[PDB]
């Protein structure tokens, strides 16, 4: 069996012809005390020629917008040292701390997608005196903690068997890892500002970390070994697919200060020129 | 074209130089469906004990005023039977007719933007700090927004040029708006549908959408014009309904 | 089994990319979907929309409402212009930070016409008429209103309406042209200037001031995405 | 077997793919870049009565 | 051999996938099924089911059976309430190890409506009525009968039959509500009150006692699988 | 050739619409004594509006409440040594040392399904003063032995032929091995728990070890080399599909002791509180 | 060649995968996770005689 | 998964080789073609314009 | 499901091959190599009155 989908290619309008006119229509006459903004063309002001325009908006639909890979963490965990905690890395999962991805996805009040999810994982030896062995690949170990679940406290600890929560095996020179999330949200949409409080008494947690309540990341070595210590950097990609957004908003004029807050020092408008006339002259012998 | 008039309840309100009226994204205020509810329980609808307007206590355009705005809701909380509903029931939901009034004679000029802004979270003027929400609301009253950068603890940063979020104020028109043009007209009228990424919400809780006024062309006359200028607001809610009745909550 | 043979791309990451991949989480049953108002399906509908142009961006005026005015006045100052300013729709400071401004700096390419929308905040009383020019590029800008009168232009006349649209339609040798704007793809200037002078009665400020709006037309489209330069960070957890 | 052909992204002045999903879930499925739609008037008129374009705004 | 390229998640172990894999035993002979009673589908089935809720949990009692009774009594005590608990049908230590409680503690998100019966365990003499209030989030519980009046209640009467049900009906602004139960999403109070008192003849014991019983409604549902927190080892052969 | 497969979806019920009542009909009132528990929805306790549930019970059903995979065993074993016992590791297949998958399988008293299996092998070289070599890629043999079969005695026996047994192949670097077990057993179903005896006369071996009866794994290097001595440690994971099972039970609440009894110390019902009417308040200014 | 088309799983308020068995033996199939029956009548309800719910439950 | 084998010529580059790729730039839209004058489809319609032969090559 | 069947390049004096595309993009698409076009007399007889060739160039 086959089935063909037809696909509507959507172009934008055309230019018609147009000549001189002297009646009482006035299209260019308005009022923007309503709120209405204006539909007028070119041909509603000036003598126009027929044009048949070919251009498609097809590059600036929200999914071709969106669906495009960004790097939402970076992380550093060793494989020996003193301390302990320093042996597995571990985030709670937002995309607040890049400022490319965060603010693109600002642009919206609610959002609503699947997810798909990469991993780039690089190792390195550490700086000693003595170099000189060989050591086998390295294997690592990703696992997602749902809300709830209990927290590792080492890197042997009972927690990493995994019986129920998912996690990713992954040896040095292969492909990256990835795998997809569906849409997990208890409301009907993502919210990117919530302009409100935790508890009734109307204190508390204010803003976004009341709503978000995503789980948490562990990553560990899986080797248990390297009489030399090793590093091991962590990134993650996020890429939003099957996409529905509302209530566009103002794109962010000030710099981000944290990633809990919206708080901004205050910013200007733009950058100045000379006076209100000021023009640069380019055509000059 | 210009005289309009709306009733709702035992209200009436008359204009005789209006522009048009703004729908905010083409949708009305309704009830809440079949195949859209979550909660279980039988709501109530009281419809005319409600759904009235209700009038804020006006203020002040000066020649150097830089603005202000109102949270929406938190400023009905003390107004009638809407107040009472909402202080013994968990869960509320209603649409809103806005309409502001500011008259002034053929001799003055200047020119206001009225804006309502959905999830208008706001920002403190001590960037390692949190906000509380005597600083975001003061119920009926105003808060005022400011002519400079602001500091000290505990404030919102509120220079109007960035509108308390980080943002360009010349761009909110990007939200649904209409104009106040002394020449021209004397009111702007505003209906908001219920917008949520929830069916229904607490009303103590969660403030809905933030009200701004703000004059891009300040106020001005001349030799033995009238110097006071008043501003006032009123709004009505609509389709209004409640759910989880148990006893009364205490701020 | 199958014989194969792996051909160069593979094992890379491009993130641009559009494949298949397992689920972490199979059969898991997501929550119904609500019909919330103001659903965005493009982002040619936000460039669509008004907002305001910071035209007086000169010193002492960045951080006050004051950079939005354009200033007038009544008395006989025809040999002023009023403003002037290149079209340059994601370069210029005047345009950069406006909403068309903001959208076109995540994209390489543009096309289409765009419209200027004035509007006059002076008393009911005061009347007047301002000439509202557009040139092509190909010479210097215009010194009088005798020069710019012979552009593209409109005459507006103040009165019950209030506001006045001047199109500067696509007038370009190429289909395209850059975000970033050289000498290559320069699209020229506008003015402004008295046609006839403010004329006001006792008793009314002699001083007024216009709004500008700016905002794009249907046949407007953009290409080629990439980053935009007005976000940065000097490290994480920000 | 469940197989989908539709028409590739050309240009203007042989041409079809194919597609097969091989898992039990939709959220596995690639991304939908060939929708195009469109709504401006949804927030450039939003307004209760219509207006006309050749006529005066008010009066 | 057929040009082919590598994706991203090649030769990983991801616990919940879901593939198929060659078979170590070719062509192996099963034993034939049998019809045993008792067979389970969903684990709905099995939170349908009531279980006895350990209502009086307080110190001294929690390895005794007292732990399951409710004590009430002839006399003038309207003033003294009965019992009363939060509604956190996995949190709270009232319902956490119960068979309802047992289940959800296996996932994430939980939604639906509750049913709590209640059984008079007295001698065939005694009469008497209560009330079985519940609150909605939103206040401090009641502190008196007057209070508790105002919300979700019946007013059982005790007779030939012995069981009374208080149906919670799911009222939230969320379609789900965490297992692990925040403020956020908190569900109210549950209380009892004498409505008009004990009264026995003479001949007959004065205390009484009353049992509990919890189970989900048929429009109950959860998601979003986890590993529970009451099983743990030390190593391994446990 | 293609066939469609139909799948229906299975939503909660609905809520109806109700209205005040009085009657003779008193749905709340019952009798528990009768074993029967109460079918009563809030329509008919209190008024209600109509509400369409679109929820789903998909994810409670058995299959995808089991269709995981979760760690059962770890053991260790050397390429070098002075026991020739520690060179190779080897087992009784059971279910009952890990006590998550352990404790999710004896909700029920007889299950039955089908298995798929995978392993996780890792190693690390053992703490020596002097460091410095390279070694070839390891390989590792794992075999199954069913009841009956000859037994190894060292890594060089000569039972590793796997004539008959089924055995695996693996090296280092590569995806994790996995394959698929069929339902192995001499009775209907799979018993998780057995309340008798192994001989006639109520004695011998009681409870579960009597009835499991399913061979033995040995797993072991292949090289035979590494002057410098390594430790490998492998773990093996159990997923279960196409399952079937009956009579369900409560869940354990005592903490397990061994693998082979149900022995328990006594543990208390829950935990405390202050008194049988206490509430916290959380509605303060 | 034997292909069986299904439906995916969705929300609710192109949508079907395909699949081919490769192995001999049905023990080497996916598993069957689109099977949703129920019949809480066998725990909940094991009564000789019937209780109607609107009736008293003795006398 | 399908079993396969792995034939001689895996992971080569062979630069008269015609393959499929995936594309850096999805549902990009191309500029619209234009009838110029002067197309060429073969190289041979090039070798049949006459052009001046250097008979005279000689030194100087 | 969307296949291309077409002739190979033989000789002159079983022979066709198989084609699915497995892109949404044309760029992607291998390259055309079996179009065989020609119009020389745009290079060699751009005239604008015929020339016959066997009657003379001129008079
Ligand atoms: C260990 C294997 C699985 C890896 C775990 C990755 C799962 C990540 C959870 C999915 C969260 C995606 C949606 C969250 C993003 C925010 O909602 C956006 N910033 C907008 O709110
Ligand atoms: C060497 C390649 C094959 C690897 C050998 C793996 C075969 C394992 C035997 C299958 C046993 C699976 C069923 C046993 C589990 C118990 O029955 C459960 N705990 C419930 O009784």
């Amino acid at each position: 069996v086959v089935e063909a989908v037809e696909n509507a290619v959507a172009r934008v309008a055309d230019t018609i012809s147009s000549g001189p006119s002297n009646s009482q229509a006035v299209p260019a006459l308005t009022a923007v005390e309503t709120g209405h903004t204006s539909q007028v063309t070119p041909s509603d002001t000036i003598q126009t020629r027929h044009v048949r325009n070919y251009h498609s908006r097809s590059e600036s639909s929200i999914e071709n917008f969106l669906c495009r890979s960004a790097c939402v963490y970076m992380g550093e965990y060793h494989t020996t040292n003193t301390d302990t905690s320093k042996l597995f890395a571990s985030w709670t999962i937002n995309a607040r701390r890049m400022v490319q991805m965060r603010r693109k996805l600002e642009l919206f009040t609610y959002v609503r997608f699947d997810m798909e999810v990469t991993f780039v994982i690089t190792s390195k030896q550490d700086q000693g005196t003595q170099l000189g062995q060989d050591m086998p690949p390295l294997t690592h170990q990703i696992m997602y903690i749902p809300p709830g679940g209990p927290i590792p406290k080492s890197v042997t600890d009972y927690t990493w068997q995994t019986s129920t929560n998912p996690s990713i095996f992954w040896t040095e020179g292969n492909a990256p890892p990835r795998m997809s999330i569906p849409f997990i949200s208890i409301g009907n949409a993502y919210s990117n500002f919530y302009d409100g409080w935790s508890h009734f008494s109307q204190n508390g947690v204010y803003g976004y970390n009341t709503l978000n309540h995503m789980g948490q990341i562990y990553v560990r070595h899986v080797n248990g070994s390297s009489p030399l210590p090793m590093t091991s950097t962590v990134r993650m990609y996020f890429k939003p697919k099957h996409v529905k957004v509302w209530v566009p908003r103002p794109p962010r004029l000030c710099q981000y200060k944290n990633a809990s807050t919206v708080n901004f020092t205050p910013t200007n408008i733009t950058e100045k020129r000379q006076s209100i006339n000021y023009i640069p002259e380019t055509v000059k012998p | 074209d210009r005289v309009r008039s709306i009733t709702l309840g035992n209200s009436t309100i008359t204009t005789q130089e209006s522009a048009n009226v703004v729908v905010a994204y083409g949708r009305w205020p309704e009830y809440l469906k079949d195949n859209e509810a979550t909660a279980e329980d039988q709501p109530t609808q009281p419809d005319v004990a409600t759904c009235r307007f209700y009038t804020l206590e006006s203020v002040t355009w000066e020649r150097d005023s830089p603005g202000w705005w109102w949270k929406f809701p938190d400023a009905l909380k003390d107004m009638g039977l809407f107040g009472q509903n909402m202080y013994y029931h968990y869960l509320g939901r209603a649409g809103y007719t806005i309409h502001v009034q500011c008259n002034a004679s053929k001799f003055h000029q200047g020119c206001l933007m009225v804006v309502c802004v959905p999830e208008a979270e706001m920002g403190c003027s001590q960037v390692d700090g949190t906000v509380n929400e005597h600083s975001l609301s003061e119920g009926e009253t105003a808060k005022k927004f400011a002519s400079t950068s602001t500091n000290g603890t505990n404030t919102v940063q509120s220079i109007v040029t960035n509108a308390g979020m980080g943002v360009g104020v010349g761009n909110l028109t990007i939200f649904p708006h209409q104009w106040i043009n002394l020449r021209t007209n004397n009111c702007a009228t505003i209906v908001m549908p219920y917008i949520n990424n929830v069916p229904m919400d607490n009303m103590f809780r969660h403030h809905n959408f933030t009200l701004m006024i703000i004059p891009f062309v300040p106020l001005d006359y001349s030799s033995d014009s009238s110097t006071y200028v008043p501003i006032t607001v009123t709004v009505a809610p609509m389709c209004a309904e409640y759910n989880g009745l148990r006893l009364a909550t205490s701020l | 089994g199958l014989p194969v043979m792996n051909t160069p791309g593979s094992n890379q990451f491009l993130t641009s990319d559009d494949f298949q991949s397992p689920s972490a989480m199979p059969q898991f049953d997501v929550t119904p979907e609500l019909n919330i108002p103001g659903e965005v399906q493009n982002l040619m509908e936000i460039a669509e929309v008004d907002s305001v142009v910071p035209v007086n961006n000169v010193e002492g005026k960045l951080d006050t409402m004051e950079i939005y005015r354009i200033p007038v006045q009544s008395g006989n100052h025809q040999s002023s212009q009023v403003f002037g300013f290149q079209v340059q729709p994601g370069l210029d400071n005047v345009f950069k930070h406006t909403l068309l401004g903001e959208i076109l700096n995540y994209y390489a390419h543009w096309s289409g016409s765009i419209k200027l929308t004035f509007v006059f905040c002076g008393s009911a009383m005061a009347t007047g008429k301002f000439l509202l020019a557009y040139a092509p590029p190909g010479a210097n800008a215009p010194k009088s209103r005798k020069d710019a009168m012979l552009g593209t232009h409109i005459i507006w006349d103040v009165g019950l309406q209030s506001s006045c649209v001047l199109c500067i339609p696509w007038i370009s040798q190429t289909h395209y042209r850059l975000v970033q704007q050289d000498e290559y793809t320069s699209a020229g200037n506008v003015t402004c200037w008295y046609q006839t002078g403010i004329v006001v009665p006792a008793g009314t400020p002699t001083s007024c001031s216009i709004m500008c709006f700016v905002s794009a037309c249907n046949d407007f489209s953009v290409r080629l995405l990439k980053d935009t330069p007005f976000i940065e960070q000097s490290a994480l957890l920000q | 077997m469940g197989a989908q052909v539709s028409t590739q992204k050309t240009g203007a002045h042989i041409i079809h793919y194919t597609n097969i999903n091989y898992y039990k879930d939709a959220a596995s499925n690639s991304a939908n870049r060939q929708d195009f739609s469109q709504d401006p008037g949804k927030f450039t008129e939003p307004v209760k009565d219509i207006m006309v374009k050749s006529l005066p705004a008010l009066n």
